[PDB]
């Protein structure tokens, strides 16, 4: 998963 | 140094995380809390407390560090409050960690845990978890 | 013995209180938990190895160390199980400091808190608390 | 207060 700056997060692994 | 911790609240996946960095360490705790009030931060620095000489803790304005709940476990357990990117390190470090684990966790907090072990583990001679018992242990 | 623990299942005013002994130094860590289950006890053991280099327990052969759950998480921290009267030792010992402070807590788990300060940090040269640490930073 | 063997326990402090 992927935790962003705001809140937000996704599923996804992005880095 | 050998009793200073920076304690933070952070989000993820709308959810709240109380982190605790023994400063002198890179040392971390770190739960997930039902809710951002004073008297679960409370009970979090009463179990930090017992486990380690906590002398000082810094932390920022929020309600949740500055309430009546919080105030009380401090004199109790005899920790002074004070109200650096120490914090914003290590949140990102354990974010990261916890995104690279989440899916071998059924939920967040057993992934949270997860990330705090790998974290207090690793290693580059002394882990953060060693080298924070190698310093209170030299304090004796 | 640097990494032997004991960990053990009490009730207090119909609630249920995991326990872990770190069996050379007398340090203790204790939580209420929701139920008796392999889940919470999983739990409990992913912090305390976070925390402590954990490399044995000792428990009962209860349904809640003996779980599924239980057995997975061990596997991932690489925790050994095996399956004394130090147990009763220190949950009398828990029981009686709980009963003298449980006035000064609103809820259970405070009090449950408090006791566990209190004896870690009890001396009589080298606290529970310290000697844990001590006993660690000498195996480094 | 005080807690007994059996799980039960006490408001009033016996000992």
């Amino acid at each position: 998963w992927s935790y962003f700056y705001d809140g937000s997060y996704s599923y996804y692994d992005y880095e | 140094s050998p009793g200073i911790w920076q304690l933070d609240c952070t989000h993820l996946e709308g959810k709240v995380i109380l982190v605790a960095v023994h400063v002198a360490s890179g040392y971390i705790e770190a739960e997930v809390i039902p809710a951002e009030t004073g008297q679960e931060t409370a009970y979090f620095l009463l179990k930090l407390a017992g486990r380690w000489p906590v002398k000082t803790i810094h932390t920022d304005n929020g309600s949740n560090f500055t309430g009546a709940t919080v105030r009380a476990a401090c004199d109790w357990a005899g920790i002074k409050q004070e109200f650096q990117g120490v914090v914003e390190s290590m949140n990102k470090e354990l974010k990261k960690i916890i995104g690279q684990v989440r899916d071998q966790a059924e939920h967040l907090k057993t992934a949270v845990q997860m990330a705090v072990f790998i974290h207090n583990k690793k290693r580059k001679g002394y882990s953060a978890g060693e080298r924070i018992v190698d310093i209170i242990a030299t304090d004796i």
